[PDB]
């Protein structure tokens, strides 16, 4: 199911605990990721849901629901 | 003086004088920038290109050579040839196999702005290039022609991103040396970007190939080499109109 992958995706990507990904944490200030982390991050979705980004949309993933949204 | 033959032409040009046989070979002739010359033949329906110099085939010659060694993908070469009292005004040949069926990258992503191929089949291209061109640099080799068209995509099967085979062509220019200096390298990955400007690379397949490139984490190229990048990106910028 697709709901829960995007939370293991950006669990195993951040390098934070399951508990700390939440909906309302954006990865910079809370999930302790920089800039490119963010960007590793959107790639990480891209080639696990084998799909593609454009430029526009990835720069608005800048939280954990942002990157739910998107694939759905 | 300089020879090798292989075949066809090692017995077609047995009790011949090669350099006179090359300038004997017929077909489709195509560029002749000054006492140079191009020209696609067939012996036996199979089809070669001729380079005739009357800068010299010899360039061509070593990196063909040195990417044999290094295993890069590129044209094989069954005829070369150097002579002349001047070393420096030399007469030259180069006869190269041809590589069919094939379609060049430039005409295979033609419309991926507007045709968007699959990620994975686009992703696997923009690494298999990044593969094979910091392959040829580390072997020597800096292309100085580096640009999407002169990359084969291989059509004898179908392509996806699974299995599929590139050839890099065109080295008439090439320079092959023990170590390609740094400012070769990045001249070669300056006109690669520029060829690609059109195609809906978005950042990331761009980082992609950068990392594959240099084999180094992204964080580290990002820092070492942030002003190579953003010089490229300011062309790039300019040459979008
Ligand atoms: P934070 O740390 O503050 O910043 C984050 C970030 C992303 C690192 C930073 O903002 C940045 O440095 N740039 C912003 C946007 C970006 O993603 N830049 C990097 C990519 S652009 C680049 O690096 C310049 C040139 C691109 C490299 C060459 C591309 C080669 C392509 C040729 C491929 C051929 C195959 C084609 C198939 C047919």
């Amino acid at each position: 199911t697709i709901e829960e992958r995007v939370k293991k995706i950006i669990g195993e990507q951040l390098g934070v605990k399951q508990e700390e990904v939440t909906n309302n944490a954006s990865f910079v200030e809370d999930l302790g990721a920089d800039s490119l982390d963010t960007v590793e991050l959107v790639m990480a979705l891209e080639e696990e849901f084998d799909t593609e980004i454009p430029d526009e949309e990835a720069e608005k993933i800048t939280t954990v629901q942002a990157a739910i949204d998107y694939i759905n | 003086m300089r020879l090798v033959l292989e075949e066809p032409f090692k017995r077609l040009w047995n009790g011949r004088d090669p350099f006179e046989a090359v300038e004997a070979l017929q077909g489709k002739v195509y560029r002749e920038l000054e006492g140079r010359r191009t020209l696609r033949t067939e012996v036996d329906g199979r089809g070669y290109f001729v380079k005739i110099h009357r800068l010299g085939a010899r360039q061509e010659w070593q990196a063909i050579r040195r990417l044999h060694e290094a295993g890069v993908a590129t044209m094989t070469a069954v005829a070369y040839g150097e002579r002349g009292s001047d070393p420096a005004r030399q007469h030259s040949f180069i006869v190269t196999e041809e590589l069919a069926p094939t379609v060049d990258l430039e005409v295979f992503s033609q419309d991926w702005r507007e045709r968007p191929p699959p990620p994975r089949l686009k992703r696997a291209l923009v690494e298999a290039v990044a593969r094979m061109v910091g392959d040829m640099h580390r072997a020597g080799v800096n292309h100085r022609d580096c640009y999407i068209c002169h990359f084969l995509l291989h059509t004898d099967k179908p392509v996806s991103a699974d299995d599929f085979r590139l050839s890099v062509i065109d080295l008439h220019r090439a320079q092959t040396r023990d170590a390609t200096p740094k400012r070769w390298r990045n001249k070669d990955l300056a006109a690669l970007y520029f060829s690609a400007l059109d195609i809906g690379l978005t950042r990331r397949d761009k980082l992609r190939f950068l990392r594959t490139y240099f084999r180094r984490p992204l964080r580290e190229i990002l820092r070492d080499e942030a002003g190579l990048l953003a010089w490229m990106e300011r062309k790039a910028e300019k040459l979008y109109e």
